[PDB]
RNA sequence: CUGGAGCGUCGGGCCCAUACCCGGCCGUCGCCGGCAGUCGAGAGUGGACGGGAGCGGCGGGGGCGGCGCGCGCGCGCGCCCGCCCCCGGAGCCCCGCGGACGCUACGCCGCGACGAGUAGGAGGGCCGCUGCGGUGAGCCUUGAAGCCUAGGGCGCGGGCCCG
RNA sequence: GGGCCCGGGGGAGGGGCCACGCGCGCGUCCCCCGAAGAGGGGGACGGCGGAGCGAGCGCACGGGGUCGGCGGCGACGUCGGCUACCCACCCGACCCGUCUUGAAACACGGACCAAGGAGUCUAACACGUGCGCGAGUCGGGGGCUCGCACGAAAGCCGCCGUG
């Protein structure tokens, strides 16, 4: 019970899968990071039946909930603490994420300045 | 012989030839090239003729009917549908028509 | 000032109750007119075939005037003539439709373009249908919903036509401007035919679906709204 | 002018913060932090901030002069609040209207008064 | 299942100046607003030519600008140039102009005002006559560029006289096959 | 498979494509598009100001009607005469006196149309790699880079953020 | 059958009407009384004055895109987790790169994994674009100013026009 959002709409994604790489199953030497196949004869790029799908862009995201958390706000990567101020006003909407790199102490420092002005934290219990 | 049966509106007169102006079209582009052509082979084309006639005729059909201003039909206007008749057989019913049978006639 | 104002809006404001009332009963009674002329026109084509019927006589109705075209094959490996001819008459997208009307010309446009197309003579409540389900007005160059009759006027009331059923009378009963009036009629967009064609292919006439069917256009489309 | 910095600072300022798909300007006494015309700081000449009182109480109204600019030093007044979160808000409201200074602000600053005082007060559970 | 050729259904047309100079995207901020507004197609079409690019609204030269301004009637107008305003050494009787212009060369520019002149720039003339009322609008000659001359058939087919890039010319450099009659032909 | 699941000529009914219809979303193009503080929806003027006067009006087409009429001109109040007044307040569906939350003006918004692709071109890439001038009162022995992770997620994706 | 046909007229209480007041003295027209006229009465029609006229709440709505002023079970070994781990199934599905009219090919390269790895610089044109100045405009070489920290920078020179 932390700080809801202001509006959480119905959150539809028409794809939640990712996008692999043709043959990065096959060979180790081939990431899951997309590449739009250029082969003559290959199969994927003529997008051939029950083969792996090509991203494009009608597959994408609603306006209205793009970037969205499944809880209703947009990350901030807030880096320090007079970085969270920033948020102080566009709270309601999107919330404060403390940078991985920050050290334990002010990680702390962080935290409960946040939760005197009501700015959510998606990582608050986190080092300790 | 690629101009013959052509026609090109005139722009010179020599003694006894014609400068005209025709088209011809290559590969695409069409080119308004000018050829001299003696009068042998030339004619008065009256593809420009049937206007000059409805020229003159509805230049003076617009004349008159001012005096009166009845807007008159000038336009041409495509052969419209035929404007339901009557057709009358007078003392016959018509006549019996069968497709008639086959011979082989050789 | 204030009271002076106040008076002089609401005037502007009922100025337009005027208007928007006697806007309302010229259409009104307009639709009597067409009410009135449209059963005329039905019953003394009856009037007349029964009095050659009493003497030893026939007759000829009219030539239909109005034909109304649907495209019935898509577009691929159609021919180039056949392509100019089918966006003259607009019929871009397979399966849509418009109001041709018929004309030495015209006719002479549908043979070459037959086995594409299913034409044939529209009765009135085929006009209605097509008009209020699927009647879309092109203002601006856009295809924009007929959903109120001031977007009609606001394109074509330089021509006494103000009302979506003052459309149908420039529709049905040719008259002086079918040429603005069906042209700003965006090409109907129908759906599939529920039931079937007989054959895409070969003509109405042998047993098809193509080129002209006189009257029977009408159960075509029913089932294509 | 105004307009003149505008073109200068839109990109290109040490106030703005770009990242994660949002844009944001850290700049003194803007209200709601937005890298924006109307909602920016320096580029005015007359502007109007809120921020806490250093006590740890209470709302302090920054108003700029607009006597002479250039005057960095004394270009730029500052006032203190201490009140019930009522009458709090209904200071920066006739401060702001019925002052004719700068009624863009006039409820971006209260929504930013009220959500000073929601942060000075019993914090949690 | 539609059967248009998107060929060329983008239109290619500049919207906005592609360059970044504040000053020119202000007047443009005012005339982005002028012309949605007024009915005056006077900043319609100020507004379009302040998009196009220096090669495309040349320098006015002040000669050019007095035979455009002695015209029958055109008297007591302000001449409105989207471009500059250079200056003619080969005129001198300067009559008394109100210019607008983005530029004017510093030597124009005293021409113009020991004749009793006045120069503007583009926002005063908005409060001036914001519906461009009592202007003339000018430019220089656009195929005035010597690129222009290299344009056209070719040189080398007939009778299309086109000047070719040669590196230097001279005796020896292209007067042979194909120019004179002597050696080979001509065109 | 054999009065058929065979061959002709025909019915109805039903089945299904990324085709067509309606709807949802994503982008591209078009709109001489709207929005930097404004009335106004076939818009078919608005405003002084003077003289005279008033139930007057503008006594014009079965047109079926568009340009003129029945929510008011003048009116209630002050009492035939005066007014018919001021938004620091008319109380607001129009507000022209001051303008959005919205207005990063290369921002935001409303309409439509449309989206196959090699060779190739162009555009956009808060896609990524190393280094410099700026800048982040940036981060860091309370643990940086790298690496590892059936840990939570964001982006159509390049990739990215967190545990 | 059409002239919303003409209509002087009669029914005989024929049906149906987005008609609209009577008072009264208009434009026109028709009818009737009237002299054919003046004028009157009635009607058509027009129009807007010899009238017309003039306001309040409801359902709504088969009315510019859905809301309920409706409700019910669940809770320390049971709720929620799209995507990614393993497994299962139904449908789909031939191995990539390449030259090629045509590649899953009985065409060739490829066991696997790491790191390396290919449109660069210079000069010369050409057009497009941005910026300075504009019948001019430079830029080099020199010169005048530093041991550079940043400098082998920046600044300046009838040199700036010898060219
Ligand atoms: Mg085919
Ligand atoms: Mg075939
Ligand atoms: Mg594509
Ligand atoms: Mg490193
Ligand atoms: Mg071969
Ligand atoms: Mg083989
Ligand atoms: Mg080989």
């Amino acid at each position: 019970a932390a700080l809801r959002p202001l509006v959480k709409p119905k959150i539809v994604k028409k794809r939640t899968k990712k996008f692999i790489r043709h043959q990065s199953d096959r060979y180790v030497k081939i990431k899951r990071n997309w590449r739009k196949p250029r082969g003559i004869d290959n199969r994927v790029r003529r997008r051939f039946k029950g083969q792996i799908l090509m991203p494009n862009i009608g597959y994408g995201s609603n306006k209205k909930t793009k970037h969205m958390l499944p809880s209703g706000f947009r990350k901030f990567l807030v880096h320090n603490v007079k970085e969270l101020e920033v948020l102080l006003m566009c709270n309601k909407s999107y919330c404060a994420e403390i940078a991985h790199n920050v050290s334990s102490k002010n990680r702390k420092a962080i935290v409960e300045r946040a939760a005197q002005l009501a700015i959510r934290v998606t990582n608050p219990n986190a080092r300790l | 012989k690629c101009y013959h049966g052509k026609t090109g509106r005139v722009y010179n007169v020599t003694q006894h030839a014609v400068g005209i102006v025709v088209n011809k079209q290559v590969k695409g582009k069409i080119l308004a090239k000018r050829i001299n052509v003696r009068i042998e082979h030339i004619k008065h084309s009256k593809s420009r003729d049937s206007f000059l006639k409805r020229v003159k005729e509805n230049d003076q059909k617009k004349k008159e009917a001012k005096e009166k201003g009845t807007w008159v039909q000038l336009k041409r206007q495509p052969a419209p549908p035929r404007e339901a008749h009557f057709v009358r057989t007078n003392g016959k019913e018509p006549e019996l028509l069968e497709p008639i049978p086959y011979e082989f006639m050789a | 000032n204030f009271a002076e104002l106040k008076i002089k809006r609401l005037r502007k404001k009922f100025a337009q109750k005027m208007l928007r009332k006697a806007r309302r009963k010229l259409i009104y009674e307009k639709a009597k007119h067409y009410h009135k002329e449209y059963r005329q026109m039905y019953r003394t084509e009856i009037r007349m075939a029964r009095m050659a019927r009493k003497a030893g006589n026939f007759y000829v109705p009219a030539e239909p005037k109005l034909a109304f075209v649907i495209r019935i094959r898509g577009i691929n490996g159609v021919s180039p003539k056949v392509r100019k001819v089918l966006q003259l008459l607009r019929l871009r997208q397979i399966f849509n439709g418009t109001f041709v009307k018929l004309n030495k010309a015209s006719i002479n446009m549908l043979r070459i373009v037959e086995p594409y197309i299913a034409w044939g003579y529209p009765n009135l409540k085929s006009v209605n249908e097509l008009i209020y389900k699927r009647g879309y007005g092109k203002i601006n160059k856009k295809r924009i919903a007929l959903t109120d009759n001031a977007l009609i006027a606001r394109s074509l009331g330089k021509y006494g036509i103000i009302c979506m059923e003052d459309l149908i009378h420039e529709i049905y009963t040719v008259g002086k401007r079918f040429k603005e009036a069906n042209n700003f009629l965006w090409p109907f967009k129908l759906s599939s035919p529920r039931g079937g064609m007989k054959k895409k292919t070969t003509h109405f006439v042998e047993g098809g679906d193509a080129g002209n069917r006189e009257d029977q256009i009408n159960r075509l489309i029913r089932r294509m709204n | 002018s105004a307009h003149l910095q505008w073109m200068v600072v839109r990109n290109c300022s040490s106030f703005l913060i770009k990242r994660n798909k949002q844009t944001y300007s850290t700049e003194p006494n803007n209200l709601k932090a937005r890298n924006s015309f109307r909602y920016n700081g320096l580029i005015h000449h007359k502007t109007v901030g809120v921020e806490p009182a250093a006590d740890g109480k209470g709302v302090v109204v920054v108003i700029k002069r607009r006597s002479g600019q250039r005057k960095p030093a004394t270009s730029y007044v500052r006032t203190t609040i201490n009140k019930n979160a009522r009458a709090t808000l209904s200071s920066i409201r006739h401060m702001i209207r019925k002052n004719k200074y700068r009624p863009d602000l006039r409820m971006a600053a209260i929504r930013r008064a009220s959500a000073i005082l929601r942060s000075q007060k019993p914090v949690m559970v | 299942g539609v059967d248009i050729r998107h060929n060329k259904d983008r239109k290619v047309r500049r919207k906005e100046p592609k360059s970044q100079d504040i000053y020119l995207r202000l007047l443009v901020k005012l005339y982005r607003f002028l012309a949605r507004r007024t009915n005056s197609t006077f900043n319609q079409v100020v507004l379009k030519r302040l998009f196009m690019s220096r090669t495309n609204r040349p320098p006015l030269s002040l000669s050019r600008m007095i035979r455009k301004m002695k015209l029958p009637g055109r008297e007591g107008k302000t001449a409105v140039v989207v471009g500059t305003i250079t200056d003619d050494v080969r005129v001198q009787e300067v009559p008394k102009l109100k210019v607008c212009a983005l530029r004017v060369s510093s030597r124009a520019r005293s021409r113009i005002l020991k004749a009793g002149g006045k120069i503007l720039t583009f926002d005063q003339l908005a409060l001036d006559s914001p519906k461009g009322c009592g202007t003339v609008l000018l430019s220089g000659p656009r195929k005035g560029r010597e690129v222009y001359r290299h344009f056209g058939k070719a040189p080398g087919t007939p009778h299309s006289h086109t000047k070719p890039y040669v590196r230097s010319k001279g005796r020896k450099f292209e007067r042979a096959r194909g120019r004179r009659a002597s050696r080979g032909y001509k065109n």
